[PDB]
């Protein structure tokens, strides 16, 4: 929106389409991370 | 024993004159350096020469 | 019957030898959550 | 719709204080738009426009406009147009 | 314990007297600036930061009192209405 420009203009004007929107880690305390699981549209009985 | 002499070099009569602690603590800083350069008030020349030198 | 308070705090109950018949002890860090108004009133008067 | 406590104070200095360093500004573009909606009703008369500075003609109807865009980045501290969308 | 506590609670013959004494004027002289306070700098609290003082607190104003003086509806009537207060930025 040509509104929205005129502040991105202040602080270095780069507005990109697309954003970062990554889910963001909880308030408290942080860990180490175990496994990692991808099932990407498997051949097998998924609901 | 030689950690507890130097503990105690003080009162042997000895030529050291140093001072002690004088620090000086107040946390402070200038949150309006972080304030943009469209707050001094310039012409559209330099507001477009600026900000095309990386300012 | 109860209307919840907007600024309110609470954790473990500790001693302290330290504190007096008129004096009580308490977190740091909770100092900065119930005390958040009123902080940023005095930071700005000040430098920080 | 209802604004809480802690965006209340934000919501309202940002919509009060940009007509404060407008003044601050070349006279003639700055005038033309403040003084058409600001002061009166209405913007974008044209025929009208022309005939309101008594200087030029249709064409800086637009130029003057965005010429002036440009310029509301000035208030970074103040704020009043960023908030309408 | 405090300091001057306990002697203005013994100076009077009663005690929530002092409340509204050292209370409806309190909130009122931060709510009117600061000039209406005449008295002296004197009697001010003290805190120790930075080596300096601030803030101000209250309970060593109350010296003299009196009995009969104004109603109630007008503390707040006039006294929003000379002084506006309010926030501004540069």
């Amino acid at each position: 929106t040509p509104e929205e420009k005129l502040l991105r203009a202040i602080f270095g004007e780069k507005a990109s389409d697309v954003k970062d929107s990554s889910l963001r880690v909880p308030n408290g305390v942080s860990g180490t991370v175990i496994d990692v699981q991808v099932f990407t549209r498997d051949g097998v009985e998924k609901d | 024993a030689t950690i507890l002499a130097e503990q105690l070099e003080a009162f042997v009569d000895l030529r050291d004159v140093r001072q002690p602690e004088v620090k000086e603590e107040k946390p402070e800083f200038d949150p309006i350096l972080l304030r943009p350069v469209d707050d001094l008030e310039l012409t559209v020349r330099s507001a477009n020469c600026l900000k095309a030198e990386a300012i | 019957l109860g209307k919840r308070v907007d600024y309110s705090g609470r954790s473990v109950i500790t001693v302290g030898p330290y504190l007096r018949l008129h004096q009580c002890g308490l977190p740091k860090k909770m100092a900065l959550e119930l005390f958040k108004p009123f902080i940023y009133g005095k930071l700005e008067l000040r430098g920080l | 719709t209802l604004e809480l406590p802690l965006d209340s104070a934000t919501t309202e200095s940002l919509r009060a204080a940009t007509h404060d360093v407008l003044a601050g500004l070349t006279a003639r573009e700055a005038k033309v738009l403040r003084m058409r909606f600001g002061i009166d009703m209405n913007t974008d008369h044209t025929l009208e426009e022309v005939g309101k500075q008594f200087d030029v003609t249709r064409e800086r109807i637009r130029q003057i406009e965005a010429k002036a865009l440009r310029k509301l980045r000035h208030p970074s501290r103040s704020e009043v147009l960023r908030s309408f969308l | 314990a405090r300091v001057t506590v306990q002697d203005a609670v013994e100076k009077i013959g009663n005690r929530f007297d002092l409340v509204l004494v050292a209370a409806r004027r309190a909130r009122q002289m931060q709510v009117g600036g600061k000039d209406p306070l005449v008295p002296e700098e004197n009697d001010k609290t003290t805190v120790i930061a930075l080596r300096e003082i601030e803030e101000g607190l209250i309970n060593n104003q109350i010296l003299d009192v009196r009995e009969r003086q104004e109603q109630q509806e007008q503390e707040a009537a006039e006294l929003q209405a000379v002084t506006a207060i309010a926030e501004g930025r540069r």
